[PDB]
């Protein structure tokens, strides 16, 4: 039958902060492209490596249904790892204090949810996950470009979840 | 003193055994002269402003405080406003009006779950409480390996009835504990309670 | 998108199978009791009695965009109220039964006028009840249950499909 | 005089998008003629508010205001929270029931930007994007029309989308004028319907 170990009304809520999130980013990749016309993250590729911005995987989620610890857990340490690299932008600059904190609190609320959500079922790993490795970001560039970056890879990181969760909630 | 206070948590579940909608209230002060209560009714259309026909008042049996309207006298499908009046020598006091379509509000009985008839494995058949087979339910059956920690493992959105349904993933203890539940799909209607515990034993 | 809330579509579809657990009640109660075990048999007597067949003219989606398929719905289930209505019980043993199944009829009935009413989308002529064949005798009656039960039970096939597929749940 | 407060009713929260906090009201009864306090009090939980998690700042009313609001801040948007407000008199103190929500669960939703669109007969081409602040919530909206006349009749347009670029409603022929309205709702999920949007009086074809 249509069965599944996550409820539908989590699944929906999930997909939910995925939009509100993604339409945070949007926002700051505006602000970033227009108040310092740095607006192709393609430009920055390289900066990656030398900043040392951590990616975070998905290669649990198209192989499994009624058994996805896994998976959440995934989701959940992406979620984690963006919360702690866009704090550590140290907002960037005054004209976008807001709006990224406005993403980071979008990013962390739903990094949380989802953590509860696992205790609740009994998933929850008795490893909280060791706070991923926590770039620099010295100069006001550095904290420009790496916020492009962060944005950048935090929207490529939701697409993949979008169709995740879009598929989960429909088993 | 001795006015009669106006009644509360009433509350009415429609039985599908009895076919009647049973409503019970709180009367309150355990006043001490010859009271009476009276289940009043009348037939309504959705937010309850129409006051429609008027159905037979269910005069509440002595001790007893709830009645059952039968479903003679109710139009399922479609909202009705219900009260309860208390009548004492001294005063007169109603309950504030419930809005409800008995059908919102049907009383559910669990499931029958039972083990049907491969390695660390189960498998269940359940059919549904048959006096509610017309309706299209939604259930949740929960599993936990039967040990000091009580840890209950669940799936969601299953189907009414199940042939045969084969479940693994059980080998944490020699024995299981199964219940399972069920509620009306898309619309209206309370949980129902949890089946009795089935206690299986995944194949070895 | 449709012209009817999905709710009312899905109430619909509760009270077609909440009869046609109503009906097999019946023909189990006239099985039970008076041997009367297959409608087949029984065929040749929907002339004798006069008992119609509920039409139900494809209604997937005709002249009207909705307005006139639940208006076919509705005057069927208002003929069968009507039949149901004729067998005056059929006997005490089954009176209990054949209400149970009368009463279920008629609400939905009732239920799909008014929502027809609330959507502008009721027909402009109500339904005046036709010639409401007798059924004199006790067989007559008994016969007759067995056959308006299986016609309503055919005509609630049909029904169930039709609504099934504008719901798409 | 002077009497003890009364336990609080009808308490209720709305999430407001445009201010982001969750604003919650209350009523207090009775007059009591001290120098009463009032105080939204609550913790985060879970389903069904048995569990007993985070204390989340009190708010505190201002005088004479029935209500308080709580900063985004200091909500978990998509859990559960309880929430109860607590009267504080010189003569005694009382709490409401506790109330159960997820601040997403009770948005407070504004009417879709519906417009006519700048292009046989009797037709008409509308368009309708949501309410901005709330477009990352997938939205259901009901669609009602009516010609201008002697007591006309709403005729309606259920489960439509969020937005629509040009949609076509024709056959209206009942007269020069017709006026249109549209509503949303969440999707699947708890909230409460919008308002209609204001009345479009728009002519069809010919
Ligand atoms: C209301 O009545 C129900 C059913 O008798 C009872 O279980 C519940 O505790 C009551 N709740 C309140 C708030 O009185
Ligand atoms: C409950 O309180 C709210 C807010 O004051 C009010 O709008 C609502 O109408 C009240 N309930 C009723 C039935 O009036």
């Amino acid at each position: 039958g249509p069965a599944s170990s996550l409820p539908q009304s989590f699944l929906l809520k999930c997909l939910e902060q995925v939009r509100k999130i993604q339409g945070d980013g949007a926002a700051l990749q505006e602000k970033l492209c227009a108040t310092y016309k740095l607006c192709h993250p393609e430009e920055l590729v390289l900066l990656g490596h030398s900043l040392g911005i951590p990616w975070a995987p998905l290669s649990s989620c198209p192989s499994q249904a009624l058994q996805l610890a896994g998976c959440l857990s995934q989701l959940h340490s992406g979620l984690f790892l963006y919360q702690g690299l866009l704090q550590a932008l140290e907002g960037i600059s005054p004209e976008l204090g807001p709006t990224l904190d406005t993403l980071q609190l979008d990013v962390a609320d739903f990094a949380t949810t989802i953590w509860q959500q696992m205790e609740e079922l009994g998933m929850a790993p008795a490893l909280q996950p060791t706070q991923g490795a926590m770039p620099a970001f010295a100069s006001a560039f550095q904290r420009r470009a790496g916020g492009v970056l962060v944005a950048s890879h935090l929207q490529s990181f939701l697409e993949v979840s979008y169709r995740v969760l879009r598929h989960l909630a429909q088993p | 003193g001795y006015p009669p206070a106006s009644p509360s948590n009433l509350s009415c579940l429609m039985h599908l055994t009895t076919n009647s909608l049973v409503c019970q209230w709180e009367p309150g002060p355990e006043t001490h002269l010859p009271t009476s209560f009276i289940l009043k009714s009348f037939r309504s259309r959705a937010d309850c402003q129409y006051q429609g026909d008027t159905i037979p008042d269910c005069v509440a049996k002595k001790r007893q405080n709830n009645c059952s309207i039968p479903r003679k006298n109710l139009l399922l499908y479609q909202y009705m406003a219900i009260w309860v009046q208390a009548e004492n020598m001294l005063g007169s006091s109603e309950s504030p009006k419930l809005c409800l379509d008995p059908m919102d509000v049907v009383k559910l009985e669990p499931p029958m779950l039972q083990a049907l008839d491969q390695p660390g494995c189960l498998w269940l058949s359940w059919k549904p409480w048959k006096p509610s087979e017309y309706m299209e339910q939604e259930c949740e059956l929960r599993y936990q390996p039967q040990l000091k920690g009580a840890n209950w493992t669940l799936v969601f959105h299953l189907p009414s009835s199940k042939d045969q349904f084969e479940l693994c993933g059980l080998h944490q203890a020699p024995v299981y504990t199964l219940q399972m539940r069920c509620i009306r799909s898309s619309l209206p209607g309370f949980w129902s309670p949890w089946s009795p515990g089935l206690q299986l034993r995944p194949t070895m």
